[PDB]
């Protein structure tokens, strides 16, 4: 169970 | 759990004694994770990672965007990158590199796994690369790496 993709 | 108020300046990051791990390597474009020696002030739960991107191929790479996802029980944050393009390698000059500070909060001290989506362009040609990395320092050693 992962969180959402995160970017700068 | 948050990382919103955390920004670790590149220049402030001391080297750990750990070896960099390979997150992605394809067509002369390699991204390594460099684990920092220390944790942000007041944040023993945060692993500071210097992500390096190097281009050893004859072609230039631009529009480089790295994104990551961490387990729900953790938090991941990517600070702005040093750049978004990598010139072609040229024997005459030191390789072109991009650095990006990535922060990972693991309060519960679980095993770390990090997913990522790499996006970039060769001219107008688009590329999308996805992967999973699970080679991290023992959470117990974070802060004194």
């Amino acid at each position: 169970d992962f969180g959402p993709l995160v970017g700068a | 759990l948050s990382l919103a108020s955390i920004h670790v300046p590149l220049e402030s990051i001391k080297p750990s004694s750990a070896l960099p791990v390979t997150a992605y390597d394809k067509n002369g474009f390699r991204i390594l994770f460099h684990f920092a020696k220390e944790c942000p002030p007041g944040r023993p739960d945060v692993l500071v990672v210097v992500v390096s991107m190097l281009n050893m191929a004859p072609l230039p790479v631009k529009s480089i965007v790295l994104q990551a996802a961490a387990p729900k029980s953790m938090k991941v944050k990517l600070q702005p990158p040093s750049g978004t393009e990598l010139s072609p390698f040229s024997p005459i000059q030191p390789p072109a590199a991009i650095t990006q500070v990535m922060l990972l909060a693991n309060p519960l001290k679980e095993k770390v796994r990090l997913r990522y989506k790499l996006t970039f362009a060769l001219g107008e040609q688009l590329s999308t690369e996805v992967g999973e990395v699970d080679q991290f320092p023992p959470v117990e050693q974070w802060g004194n790496l």
